[PDB]
């Protein structure tokens, strides 16, 4: 899943 | 040739823009009272144990040698602290109407759950107080249960493992919340893109502002121009510079809704 930041 | 506030106002009463993405930030939450701590001259890094710098609050790293900076912004933004502002009950307003696809908030203050914008709605993007999860043995918890702690200014332990129990913000470096990945659906699917109180500082959030179809307005409501709309401009774009809440009043104004905001504010001013 996409980090923030 | 440019769109116009009232343009925009004015397709937004007429329902020809009826699903409505909107991206909020830290200055939606600046007028409940609610600290600049994106700010790092907030006086807020003025309390603040011994912090190396201002991200370290919400580095996982850090956190656990170190939680009391943490929890310090916690007690601070814990629910019942703060209400929510005219921007939060425009944002409601517009969800009532049926012109809300989902609001997408960058904010850790619930200000807009606050507001009554149910869950399906909102995309709290950074999490939220409401839960929290102990570090250790992954076991959840409702926010009221570790309140007493945070409002004593102690750490809260877990009962099973004695794990630090951490609210369920998102910290540097963990997975966005699932609900983010809602952006692949609604943004290719919004008539009209709000951008109101963001700098579109913070990634991958500032990003989203491209997603949205080349025909589709973007309607900035903030005191400055952001990069991410500014660089790569469209035709379609309207800006209302200055303070976000004039500039939402303005709006609310042109929107024939000076009165429906009115009976809403003191209809949900009791319950806070
Ligand atoms: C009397 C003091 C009030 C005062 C004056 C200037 C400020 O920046 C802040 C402030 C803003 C955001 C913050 O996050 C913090 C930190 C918490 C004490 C302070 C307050
Ligand atoms: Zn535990």
């Amino acid at each position: 899943q996409p980090k923030k930041x | 040739g440019k769109l116009s506030l009232q343009d925009v106002a004015e397709l937004i009463r007429a329902r020809a823009c009826q699903r409505v993405v909107v991206m909020v930030g830290a200055g939606i939450s600046t007028p409940s009272g609610i600290p600049d701590f994106r700010s790092p001259g907030s006086g807020l890094y003025s309390n603040l144990y011994d912090l190396p710098y201002p991200e370290a609050i919400f580095e996982l790293p850090f956190f656990f040698h170190n939680p009391k900076p943490f929890f310090t912004l916690a007690k601070e933004l814990y629910p019942g602290n703060y209400k929510p502002n005219v921007t939060h009950y425009f944002l409601r307003l517009l969800h009532d109407k049926g012109l809300l696809l989902r609001l997408y908030t960058q904010n850790i203050d619930g200000l807009e759950r606050v507001s009554g914008i149910p869950a399906s709605k909102l995309v709290e993007a950074h999490g939220t107080f409401a839960s929290a999860t102990c570090t250790v043995c992954q076991r959840p918890f409702p926010g009221e249960d570790i309140r007493a702690d945070v409002m004593a200014d102690r750490v809260p332990r877990c009962p099973v493992c004695t794990g630090v129990v951490k609210p369920d913000i998102v910290f540097f470096g963990e997975p966005l919340p699932q609900r983010f990945l809602l952006h692949v659906v609604d943004f290719p699917m919004a008539d009209l893109l709000l951008i109101l109180g963001t700098s579109l500082e913070v990634e991958p959030f500032a990003s989203l502002t491209e997603a949205v179809r080349s025909s589709v307005p973007r309607l900035l409501i903030n005191r400055d121009l952001v990069g991410p709309l500014a660089w790569h401009p469209r035709s379609r774009d309207v800006a209302q510079l200055g303070d976000v809440v004039h500039g939402v009043e303005s709006l609310v104004e042109l929107l024939g809704w000076t009165e429906e905001m009115r009976d809403l504010v003191q209809r949900e001013t009791g319950k806070l």
